[PDB]
């Protein structure tokens, strides 16, 4: 979509991978400013947000926090405390045209700086002076909107690059994206600490021949001391023992 | 809402529109001089007027706004550039009168006829044959006759063509606000900006002057070889108390002594700097060229070139039905767009030729980061004093010994060193004198407090003391033998020429104290000294935004126009010509003629 009428998209109820993304070649720009990209996978928020659009090659820079510029007042603006990064990569052999790229288009002039997170699409004529501008331009009226000169002879500065910033919000409600877990194989018979589903502890693993009901996850006999458990992947009840003491 | 913030948006609205149809008009002529064809002719039409249409209207609205106040400089000179009346002022009838009489003077001068008695169904042209053979041969007749003819068939027919355009630019002159045409010109070496870097019209005048006359002691010594050669060359043709005519300063104007370099050269046994047998030798095609010059020049302190120019831009050889004029020129089409367009060949001459070119590339990119109004020089000669300066610095002997054009055991001495000193002050002083009398007489003629009566034998007069030449036939009034040059009918300020050799030479002096290098000024080296790029970038990166006399400040200490560099380059010459020329008196008599 436009600069000023950034395309904004919801992310929420999945598992998004990161690193897959991060260990690509394909992005000029790469700019983290939350946390490292490799530890992103890690801690997740609740969902979130994403703007996409097309700028010129020399505005990519105007995009990022505590940035003034045209683009960064009147057509996109992100806070200081922007939490998040920011994708981009040229577009020149695509949305540059022999002809001119002049679908896309800025907005070059506004009454007032546009707030973070905040999208403005007003097509009003802008008036420099003190003669009102009552329909057609006259003397002290600009467009707001400018289209763009793309060719495929504009330098790398000018050269259309597609950009996108996610951002993540963490409100109180219960998470619904995070990363990939990551799980190992499978042993028995071996005095081994184990981690299974969030439920930790040390000891064997045997099998067993108990008949949970398709719900439960776990079991504990008596002075709640877990006994077995139900393997998420092959759901399967294996036993705990503890590992041989004594004096 | 103060008419300062309208001005800008103005600006801002304008800037954008301009630059992309000043692209869309630059990358049509570049096509149609990489394709000459006739698809490519209209679309300079199709652009051009458009252009104007464009142009025109926002020159149209730039009156109203009261250019006056500006606080912000650079709003203010650039907003300037819009306010400007041009030849509108003037009426249809004056206007299209004017446009009428330049274009058939042009056309006129261009188109110059000489058909030899002998055979009257074959004339000749100012391209290669007539000049080519008088400008290299020994003789007096033929040589005189060709001057003769092209002064007549030239002169007789634009004397009162270029009264009538002289006056009627005049008459704009005074329909924009100036007293003469001249200050018109003057205008780009104008500045009334920040205090203790104005310049005013009228101190240029007598600045001009100011730093020649101190190579008149020089010139004339070189004359006077000159001279003493031609006691060599010519017998009995020019007097030792006298000087030489017109037609043998080896052009019909002589500007130049270049044609006459062969006849004074001062020691012929010592074979003169040449490694293009290297080249030819060593496979240097244009690819080659083109890269050492770009690692010179990343070497100099310059930013590399970049990508899209390597492809785009024609190298050599348009060859086949594909044509393509070739002259050297470096094109900056606008939104980053920098190309070149010069027939590069295995040669010294091309290898300087691809090094100008670049280095105007160069500068181009120095102050593309400037408005589009302000992406040009501080003035006319500073372009072209940049581009050489890289050329002259990419000829010197150990810059050669360096990237292996000459032999890694290459031994240079005096002679070789006299000779090419004398071989280069051949053009280089020996062309300021002339400039300077033809600007000032343009000066004149446009001022025009002499009378039409005062505008040949005067001349012929002026000429004796500055440029040393006699009457080889009488010119009373019946030709206009200078106003029968290229930048006399075509409206170019001949001053930039003036200008171009010491600004490069005051930029070339600077850069080689800081460069550290020792020895005398013309083996001088920039090679693998940074410092002297950045200094030199950082002189280029102003571009418009800054006044010249400022601009001359970085690089040269000196915001005007000093001598001291062209006498410190030619000392060698100076020293040797001091005591070469002793049997004969140094000047010439402004009364002797061929003729009397
Ligand atoms: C998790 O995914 C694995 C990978 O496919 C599943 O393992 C296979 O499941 C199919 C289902 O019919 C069996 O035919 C294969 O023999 C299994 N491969 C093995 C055991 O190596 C696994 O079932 C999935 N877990 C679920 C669905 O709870
Ligand atoms: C301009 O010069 C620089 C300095 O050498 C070039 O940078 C390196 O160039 C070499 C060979 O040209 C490459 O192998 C390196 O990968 C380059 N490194 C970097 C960080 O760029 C630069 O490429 C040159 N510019 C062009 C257009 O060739
Ligand atoms: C050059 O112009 C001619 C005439 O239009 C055209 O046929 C030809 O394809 C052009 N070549 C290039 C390389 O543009």
């Amino acid at each position: 979509a436009s600069v000023y009428a950034w395309n904004r998209k919801r992310i929420s109820n999945c598992v998004a991978d990161y690193s897959v993304l991060y260990n690509s070649a394909s992005f000029s720009t790469f700019k983290c400013y939350g946390v490292s990209p490799t530890k992103l996978n890690d801690l997740c928020f609740t969902n979130v947000y994403a703007d996409s659009f097309v700028i010129r090659g020399d505005e990519v820079r105007q995009i990022a926090p505590g940035q003034t510029g045209k683009i960064a007042d009147y057509n996109y603006k992100l806070p200081d405390d922007f939490t998040g990064c920011v994708i981009a990569w040229n577009s020149n052999n695509l949305d540059s045209k022999v002809g001119g790229n002049y679908n896309y288009r800025y907005r070059l002039f506004r009454k007032s700086n546009l707030k973070p997170f905040e999208r403005d699409i007003s097509t009003e004529i802008y008036q420099a002076g003190s003669k009102p501008c009552n329909g057609v331009e006259g003397f002290n009226c600009y467009f707001p909107l400018q289209s763009y000169g793309f060719q495929p002879t504009n330098g790398v500065g000018y050269q259309p690059y597609r950009v996108v910033v996610l951002s993540f919000e963490l409100l109180h409600a219960p998470a619904t994206v995070c990363g990939p877990k990551k799980s190992t194989n499978l042993v028995k018979n071996k005095c081994v600490n184990f981690n299974f589903n969030g439920l930790t502890g040390t000891g064997v693993l045997t099998e067993s021949n108990k008949k949970f009901l398709p719900f439960q996850q776990f079991g504990r006999d008596i002075a709640d001391t877990t006994d077995a458990v139900r393997d998420p992947q092959t759901l399967e009840i294996l036993d705990i023992t503890p590992c041989s003491f004594g004096g | 809402s103060t008419i300062e913030e309208q001005a800008k948006t103005f600006l801002d609205k304008f800037n954008h529109e301009a630059e992309d149809l000043f692209y869309q008009s630059s990358l049509a002529s570049w096509n149609y001089n990489t394709n000459i064809t006739e698809e490519n002719v209209q679309n300079m039409n199709n652009a051009g007027d458009k252009w104007s249409a464009f142009l025109k209207e926002q020159s149209t609205l730039a009156q109203m706004y009261p250019l006056q106040e500006i606080q912000n400089l650079t709003v203010k000179l650039q907003l300037q550039a819009l306010q400007q009346n041009g030849s509108s002022v003037l009426s249809e009838d004056k206007s299209k009168r004017l446009n009428t009489i330049l274009n058939t003077m042009s056309t006129i001068y261009s188109t110059g006829k000489v058909c030899n008695p002998d055979n009257p169904q074959e004339c000749l042209l100012l391209e290669p044959g007539l000049n080519e053979i008088m400008a290299n041969s020994l003789d007096y007749n033929e040589r005189l006759w060709a001057w003769e003819s092209w002064r007549s068939e030239v002169g007789k027919q634009l004397r009162p063509l270029y009264e009538e355009y002289v006056v009627l630019k005049n008459e704009m002159a005074r329909a924009n606000h100036y007293e003469d045409y001249g200050d018109y010109w003057r205008g780009d070496y104008e500045v009334n900006g920040v205090d203790g870097y104005d310049y005013s019209r009228g101190q240029l005048i007598e600045d001009v002057e100011h730093t020649f006359e101190e190579i008149k002691p020089l010139y004339e010594h070189l004359h006077a070889y000159v001279r003493a050669k031609l006691m060599n060359a010519y017998p009995s043709y020019i007097s030792p108390i006298g000087c030489l005519p017109a037609h043998l300063l080896g052009d019909m104007w002589g500007r130049f002594w270049t044609n006459l370099y062969s006849l004074t050269v001062p020691f012929g046994q010592k074979p003169n700097i040449d490694v293009t047998d290297a080249m030819v030798d060593q496979a240097w095609d244009a690819q080659r060229i083109f890269k050492e010059a770009e690692k010179f020049f990343v070497s100099v302190g310059l930013p590399n070139m970049t990508q899209g120019f390597w492809e785009n831009s024609m190298l050599t050889d348009p060859g086949n039905v594909q044509k393509a004029v070739c002259h050297p020129t470096a094109w900056d089409l606008g939104k980053g767009d920098f190309r070149i367009l010069m027939c590069t060949k295995v040669t010294m001459d091309d290898f300087l030729t691809a090094h100008h070119e670049m280095g105007h590339i160069q500068y181009d990119m120095a102050y593309a980061a400037q408005p589009f109004l302000l992406r040009n020089g501080a003035n006319e000669g500073f372009h072209e004093a940049v581009g050489e300066i890289m050329s002259l610095s990419a000829a010197t002997p150990k810059h050669l010994k360096s990237i292996g054009l000459l032999s890694p055991d290459f031994q240079e001495d005096n002679e070789t060193e006299i000779n090419f000193l004398l071989k280069q002050a051949l053009t280089i002083v020996g062309t300021l004198p002339f400039t300077y009398m033809l600007e000032k007489w343009r000066w004149m003629v446009f001022k025009g407090e002499i009378p039409k009566d005062q505008w040949m034998k005067k001349w012929w007069e002026m000429k004796r003391e500055i440029v040393g030449v006699v009457e080889p036939v009488p010119h009373d009034e019946t030709y206009c033998d200078p106003a029968s040059l290229f930048h006399v009918s075509n409206d170019y300020s001949f001053i930039r020429y003036y200008t171009r050799t010491l600004y490069q030479f005051q930029f070339q002096e600077a850069l080689c104290q800081a460069a550290k290098h020792e020895g005398p000024l013309h083996k001088c080296d920039i090679s693998n000294s940074t410092e002297a790029g950045q200094k030199l970038f950082n002189m280029l990166r102003l571009g418009k935004s800054e006044p010249w006399t400022l601009a001359l400040e970085n690089v040269v200490g000196a915001k005007n126009m000093n001598v001291r560099p062209l006498l410190n380059y030619f000392e060698p010459l100076f020293t040797w010509l001091k005591d070469q020329n002793k049997n004969s008196f140094v000047g010439w008599s402004t009364d002797w003629s061929p003729y009397a």
